[PDB]
RNA sequence: CGCAAGGCUGAAAAAUUGACGGAAGGGCACCACCAGGGGUGGAGCCUGCG
C-alpha cells in the first residue's frame, strides 16, 4: 500500500516483483478508459487467486470499482501440509474460469520465476474450463513446449537443476470458442528450491544456430496438419540448416463442464534452435485463430518466418524470455552481472521492467557495447523462508 | 408376480428381449418412447435406490412411490463437507485472504 | 496483566467438567487420534461399480 | 459426407472437426443433400438416400 | 535462571536489538512442534517469536535486562536463526480428563468429563486413555444424565482409575515488539518474578500437581473361585478337594 | 551409548499421585499394579478354561 | 467424515515417509560401504 | 515425412522433464556341464 | 583418506534430520564435502543433541570411526575449530 | 540403463449347438388357500432412517 504503480501494463511482473522484494505495493487506475468492462480482467484476478493461495500473510484488497488494488506481501511458502495442501507431496488445486483468454504460460512464468525462492516444493495444478495450454492470439502468449523448453534450460543456467524441474501437461487445449474456452489440465512440480541463484555470464558469441529442433501438436483435427506443418518448415528451413527435427503430437479433444462439451479445436506449431555454444535458444510459434481455418502450410512458413527474425534479431536471449532471466539477474547475489542482449531486442515491456526495479530498490544496469552487454547489479536477498538445516 | 418375471414381462412388453424377429417382421415395425420406458424399467425394478414406506399414507385424503434417496443424499452431503471440512483442515492456520469487494 | 492473570483452561494442562464453559469444545478445534475403522458409508459410486 | 461404409459425417468445415460419426442405413448410403433456404429456420437439415430403400431426414 | 515462555527477551539480532516474548518449543519426535512451557537445561529448543525478519543461518543473542547491578552473568541465551514463516503451528497437549461412574466388564460410563451430549458427539469415535495404560474408545453419548458417555476398554478398568484424552490445541504466539531505542529511552517489560514481587501475588501451585510419594501395598489376590456346576461337573481326575 | 549421556539425562522421572480429593477410593493404578492385575486374571481364566475343557 | 480423512491422510503420510527414508538409508548404505570395500581392497594390496 | 526425430530426441523434448543446456557348447566338457 | 588423519569438510546437508526414533543412525548422520578433494562424504555425529551443535556450511573436522548403517567410515571431532565433545559438555561457545 | 512409450483419430459376436414363448403334468411355500392367534397403525416418550 505504500509504493504506487498505475495501469496494467506488466500487472503480473509488478505484483510478482512486490512478492519477492517484500514491498507492499498499490496498483492503481487499470482500465480507466475501457466503461464496458473496466477494471480488473478475468485472468489477472484468477492470476490474484493463485498468488494468494500459494503465499502466506498477503492481504490483497480489490477495490469497488475494481480500478485499483493494494497488496501486501507475505511469504512464498509452497505447499505445505499445514497449511496449503494436506500431504506434503499433495497438488495444490487451482481453477480459473471459463472466461479466461490469455495462456497458462502467462499463468506460469511467473508462477516458475517466483517458484526457487519457496519454502517447500511446488506441486500446482490448474485445472478447470479456461485452461489454454497452446499459443494464443492475445498478445502471443507462448505454448507449453515453448515455455518448457525455451525458458526452463535458462533455470538450468542459473543453477536451478533441470533434472528436478517438472512440468507435464495431462490434456490439451486451444482456444476454442472465440477468445474464452480451453480445458486442459497442466501441473507442476518444482522439487527445486535455491538459496541465492548464481549469477551468469552471456558474452561469448552464440554465432553458429547448431541445429532446430521442435513440436507440432494438434487438438481435434488430423494428424495431416502436424505432417503438412513438418513439410511447411522443413522446406522453409532446409535452405539454412540440414538438422531440422519437429515432433508430432495429437490429442483427441477437451472435454468442460457448462452435461460436458468438447472445446479448444486447433492446431500450433513450436520451434526452438539450439546454438552450438552454450544454453542460447531461439523460440518462436504460432497457433491457428480460433475461427478462422486457415492452411496449416501457411502456419508452418509463418512461425519459420517468426522464428528467423528471431535468430536475425537476438543477442543471447529471445525477447519473451529477456524480463525472466533479467529478474532472476537482479534476483541473484550482491554482484554484476553479464547478459549480452541484441540491439532489436530491447522492448517497452523490458524497460518498463528496469524502470520497476529502480522503483523498488534493485540497483541499477550498466549498458556497454562488444549487440549490447547489459550489467546487472543483483540485490542478493534470495528465498526469505527456507528451512536451514 | 416376482421380480424376475415382472421383469421378463415388462422387457417383452418392451420389444428388448423377444423372439428374434424376421426382416418381414423388421419391415412391419418400420412400417410402423422406449428410452424413457427403460430408465422407468431401471428406477422401479431398482426399488432400493430410495426409501419407501410399505404402508401407504396413514389416512387417504384425495386431491390434485420414492420418499428420498439415501445415496444421493449422502453423495451431496459428503461433497459438501468435502467444500467445507477438508478445506479448513487443509488451510488450518492460513493467514490473510483475498477481500473481494466488487 | 494477561501474563499475571490465571491461564485460559485451554492453555491449562487439565481441562475439565468444573473447570470450563459448557460448550467450549464446541467453540474450540483441536486435533485427536482415532481408533478403529470406520464402516464405509455406501454411495452412489460403490453402488455402480 | 456420404460413404459407402453405410454412414455419414458431419464436419464443422472450419478445423475439420468430425461434429459427429453417425451409422444410419443397412446398406450404402448413396446421395446426400442440405436443403438451401434457412428463411425458415431450418438451414441445418439434411436428407440422405441410400440403397436400402430409404430416406432419412 | 531458567527462562519461561511467554517471558520478555531482549534479542541482539542483525543490528536491531529488541525486546520481544518468545514461544519455546521442542519438536517432540520430528512430528508435531510440541510447545514447552521451560527451556531445557542444556539443551537446543525451538523459540518462536514475532519481530523484523532476517535471512537464516544468522546467530543473535539474548538478554534479560540491561541493568548493570545484575550480580552475574547478564548474557541469558545463544543461538541461530533457522528459519522464517508467518502463522505458526504450535501445538500444546490437552489432557480432558474424567472419572469412571460405572464400571463393566469392558465398557464403562464415565462422568466428569463432558457437559452435553453436543460436546460428545463432536468427540464421537475418540482415542481415550486411562493412567493405568489401558487404550479404549469413546463410543456413543449417554442420555439420562446430561453429559456422560460411554467407553469401550480393552480390559476392565477400576474405579480408582482417570480417563484421559489427550488432544493436541494449536498455540500462537503473541505478537508484541518492542524496539530497545537504548540512546533514546524505552520501556522495559517486566518478568513474571519481578511481576509478582512488584504487585505482591504469590506463584500458582496446586497440592493435586505437586510430587508426593506413594505407600504401595503387597498387592495379595483373592484365591480361585470355582462356580459350583461347573466343579460339580468334571471327573474324578480333577475334582477338588475341599475339606 | 552410555557414556554419551549427562546425568540429568539419566535424572528419573517422578510418579504423579491420586489428587487428594479422591484418595478415599483407594491407590492410583499406574502401569506396574495393573500388570499385575492382567498377570492374575489371565492365570485364573486360564485355569478355568482348563476346567471347562475337563 | 473428519474420522475418515484422518485416517486416509495418516496411512498416506506414513506410507510416503517410510518409502523416502528407507530409500535414504539405502542409498547412504551403498555409497559407504562401496567406498569402504574400494579402500579395504586399496589398503589390502600392500 | 522425416520429421520423425528419434526415440531419445523424443525423451529429451516431449518429455515431462525439461531439456537442460549442460548435456551435448564348444567344448564336450561345457556340453556335460 | 589421501595420506592425513584428520580431513576438513563443509557440511552439506544433515540428511535424516527428519527421523522419528532419536538415535537412529540415519537421525545421526551428516553428509559433508571433503575440501581436500571436493568429494562427498557422509560422517557420524557422536549424538543427536550434539546434532543440534553441528551448523550447516561450517568447517567440520572428521576422522575414522573405529568399532545400524554398516560401513560409515567417519565422525566429526571438531566443528568451526572447537573440539566437539566439549561443545556437547558445554564447556567452550561456538565461534561463528 | 533399455524395452514397454508414435494417434485413418476427435465421449455417450458365435450358431448344424442360438432367441422367445404356449399347452399339459408334477412338487413346494404361513412372501399361498384354509382356521385361529398376534403385532404395527389410536395417545405420550424417545434411539434410528429419509
Amino acid at each position: 500500500e505504500f509504493l504506487r504503480f498505475t495501469g496494467h501494463r506488466a500487472f503480473t511482473q509488478r505484483l510478482v516483483l512486490a512478492t519477492l522484494y517484500g514491498r507492499p505495493i498499490h496498483i492503481s487506475k487499470i482500465r480507466s478508459s475501457s466503461a464496458t468492462n473496466p477494471g480488473l480482467a478475468p485472468h489477472e484476478i484468477s492470476f490474484l487467486r493463485l498468488l494468494e493461495s500459494v503465499t502466506n500473510g498477503s492481504i490483497i484488497d480489490v477495490s469497488y470499482s475494481g480500478t485499483t488494488i493494494t497488496y501486501q506481501p507475505g511469504l512464498i511458502t509452497g505447499t505445505v501440509p499445514g497449511m496449503n495442501a494436506s500431504l506434503s507431496s499433495d497438488a495444490i488445486e487451482h481453477v480459473i474460469p471459463a472466461t479466461n483468454t490469455r495462456g497458462i504460460t502467462y499463468f506460469l512464468i511467473p508462477l516458475a520465476l517466483l517458484a526457487p525462492f519457496s519454502k517447500a516444493h511446488l506441486n500446482v495444478r490448474f485445472t478447470g474450463p479456461g485452461v489454454i495450454t497452446s499459443a494464443t492470439h492475445g498478445a502471443r502468449d507462448l505454448s507449453i513446449d515453448t515455455f518448457r523448453t525455451a525458458v526452463l534450460p535458462l533455470y538450468g543456467l542459473f543453477g536451478i537443476p533441470p533434472a528436478r524441474i517438472e512440468l507435464r501437461v495431462l490434456q490439451r487445449s486451444c482456444a476454442g470458442p472465440g477468445g474464452k474456452g480451453g480445458g486442459g489440465i497442466v501441473e507442476m512440480r518444482f522439487a527445486s528450491q535455491v538459496r541465492l541463484p548464481k549469477t551468469l555470464h552471456l558474452n561469448r558469441r552464440p554465432g553458429k544456430v547448431r541445429r532446430i529442433r521442435g513440436v507440432a501438436y494438434c487438438t481435434g483435427v488430423a494428424a495431416s496438419h502436424n505432417n503438412r506443418m513438418i513439410t511447411a518448415a522443413r522446406g522453409v528451413l532446409n535452405q539454412l540448416v540440414s538438422d531440422v527435427h519437429i515432433a508430432a503430437q495429437y490429442d483427441p479433444a477437451p472435454l468442460v463442464a457448462e452435461q460436458k462439451k468438447k472445446t479448444g479445436i486447433g492446431f500450433g506449431l513450436s520451434l526452438v534452435a539450439e546454438t552450438s555454444a552454450e544454453g542460447v535458444i531461439y523460440a518462436a510459434d504460432e497457433v491457428a485463430p480460433p475461427e478462422g481455418g486457415v492452411v496449416p502450410e501457411d502456419i508452418g512458413e509463418k512461425c519459420a518466418y517468426q522464428l528467423l527474425d528471431v535468430i536475425a534479431q537476438g543477442g543471447c536471449v529471445m525477447a519473451a524470455s529477456a524480463p525472466t532471466v533479467l529478474t532472476l539477474m537482479a534476483m541473484g547475489s550482491e554482484d554484476v552481472g553479464r547478459l549480452r542482449l541484441g540491439r532489436r531486442v530491447v522492448s517497452p515491456e523490458l524497460l518498463e521492467l528496469a524502470r520497476d526495479l529502480k522503483a523498488f530498490g534493485a540497483a541499477s544496469w550498466g549498458i556497454r557495447d562488444a549487440d549490447l552487454i547489459v550489467s546487472v547489479k543483483g540485490t542478493g536477498v534470495g528465498n526469505v523462508g527456507r528451512k536451514v538445516a | 408376480g416376482s421380480q424376475l418375471k415382472r421383469l421378463k414381462a415388462s422387457l417383452r412388453e418392451q420389444g428388448l428381449i423377444g423372439p428374434q424377429k424376421s426382416k418381414k417382421q423388421k419391415r412391419q415395425n418400420a412400417n410402423d418412447q422406449k428410452a424413457e420406458a427403460l430408465k422407468s424399467i431401471r428406477e422401479q425394478f431398482n426399488p432400493f435406490q430410495f426409501k419407501t414406506n410399505a404402508r401407504g399414507p396413514k389416512f387417504e385424503v384425495t386431491t390434485n412411490v420414492i420418499k428420498g434417496r439415501p445415496e444421493l443424499s449422502r453423495a451431496r452431503s459428503e461433497e459438501k463437507r468435502r467444500q467445507t471440512i477438508l478445506v479448513e483442515m487443509q488451510r488450518r492456520n492460513k493467514v490473510g485472504g483475498i477481500i473481494d469487494r466488487r | 496483566a494477561e501474563l499475571v492473570a490465571k491461564r485460559a483452561w485451554t492453555l491449562a494442562g487439565e481441562a475439565t467438567a468444573a473447570d470450563r464453559p459448557v460448550n467450549s469444545l464446541l467453540g474450540e478445534d483441536m486435533e485427536f487420534d482415532h481408533v478403529g475403522k470406520p464402516v464405509p458409508v455406501v454411495t452412489e459410486e460403490v453402488s455402480e461399480s | 459426407t456420404s460413404s459407402a461404409d453405410k454412414n455419414i459425417r458431419i464436419w464443422g468445415l472450419d478445423f475439420g472437426d468430425c461434429h459427429k460419426a453417425l451409422f444410419g442405413h443397412q446398406d450404402s448410403i448413396l446421395q446426400v443433400a442440405f436443403i438451401p433456404h434457412n428463411s425458415d429456420g431450418n438451414g441445418h437439415y439434411f436428407f440422405s438416400a441410400s440403397k436400402d430403400r430409404t430416406i432419412k431426414y | 535462571k531458567i527462562l519461561k515462555t511467554g517471558d520478555p527477551l531482549i534479542f541482539s539480532l542483525g543490528w536491531r536489538r529488541f525486546q520481544t516474548l518468545p514461544i519455546y518449543s521442542i519438536w517432540d519426535n520430528r512430528t508435531r512442534n510440541r510447545m514447552l512451557k521451560y527451556t531445557p537445561e542444556h539443551m537446543h529448543c525451538f523459540g518462536t517469536f514475532w519481530g523484523p525478519l532476517i535471512a537464516p543461518n544468522t546467530s543473535f543473542c539474548c538478554f534479560q535486562s540491561f541493568s548493570a547491578s545484575n550480580p552475574g552473568f547478564r548474557i541469558a541465551a545463544t543461538g541461530t536463526v533457522l528459519s522464517v514463516d508467518e502463522s505458526t503451528e504450535i501445538v500444546k497437549k490437552l489432557k480432558l480428563v474424567g472419572t469412571p461412574w460405572k464400571i463393566f466388564k469392558n465398557t464403562a460410563f464415565i462422568k466428569d468429563m463432558f457437559n452435553s451430549s453436543l460436546e460428545i458427539a463432536k468427540f464421537e469415535g475418540a482415542a481415550i486413555r486411562t493412567v493405568s495404560g489401558i487404550r479404549g474408545q469413546i463410543k456413543r453419548a449417554l442420555s439420562k444424565p446430561e453429559g456422560y458417555f460411554r467407553a469401550t476398554f480393552e480390559d476392565k478398568i477400576l474405579l480408582s482409575d482417570i480417563v484421559i484424552l489427550k488432544a493436541w490445541y494449536p498455540v500462537k504466539p503473541k505478537q508484541f515488539y518492542n524496539p530497545a531505542t537504548n540512546l533514546i529511552g524505552w520501556q522495559s517489560m517486566r518478568l513474571t518474578g519481578e511481576i509478582r514481587r512488584a504487585e505482591n501475588i504469590p506463584t500458582p501451585q496446586n497440592p493435586n500437581s505437586t510430587y508426593r510419594k506413594i505407600e504401595r501395598p503387597e498387592r495379595h489376590f483373592n484365591p480361585l473361585r470355582v462356580p459350583k456346576n461347573l466343579a460339580a461337573e468334571l471327573p474324578f481326575k480333577s475334582q477338588i478337594v475341599q475339606t | 551409548m552410555s557414556s554419551l549421556r549427562h546425568a540429568i539425562q539419566r535424572r528419573a522421572h517422578k510418579e504423579r499421585a491420586q489428587p487428594l480429593e479422591r484418595q478415599r477410593l483407594g491407590i492410583l493404578e499406574k502401569k506396574k499394579d495393573y500388570r499385575l492385575r492382567a498377570r492374575d486374571y489371565k492365570k485364573k481364566q486360564a485355569v478355568l478354561k482348563s476346567l471347562r475343557q475337563k | 467424515f473428519i474420522r475418515r480423512e484422518q485416517l486416509r491422510i495418516k496411512k498416506e503420510k506414513d506410507e510416503a515417509y517410510e518409502k523416502k527414508f528407507k530409500r535414504i538409508i539405502a542409498e547412504i548404505q551403498n555409497e559407504e560401504g562401496r567406498a569402504a570395500n574400494e579402500y579395504a581392497r586399496e589398503k589390502a594390496a600392500r | 515425412a522425416d520429421g520423425k526425430m528419434s526415440k531419445q530426441e523424443l525423451k529429451v523434448y516431449l518429455s515431462s522433464r525439461p531439456p537442460d543446456p549442460t548435456r551435448k557348447p564348444e567344448d564336450s566338457a561345457e556340453l556335460l556341464a | 583418506f589421501g595420506g592425513s588423519s584428520h580431513a576438513k569438510g563443509i557440511v552439506l546437508e544433515k540428511v535424516g534430520v527428519e527421523a522419528k526414533q532419536p538415535n537412529s543412525a540415519i537421525r545421526k548422520c551428516v553428509r559433508v564435502q571433503l575440501i581436500k578433494n571436493g568429494k562427498k562424504v557422509t560422517a557420524f555425529v557422536p549424538n543427536d543433541g550434539c546434532l543440534n551443535f553441528v551448523d550447516e556450511n561450517d568447517e567440520v573436522l572428521l576422522a575414522g570411526f573405529g568399532r545400524d548403517i554398516p560401513g560409515v567410515r567417519f565422525k566429526v571431532v571438531k566443528v568451526s575449530g572447537v573440539g566437539l565433545l566439549a561443545l556437547w559438555k558445554e564447556k567452550k561457545e561456538k565461534p561463528r
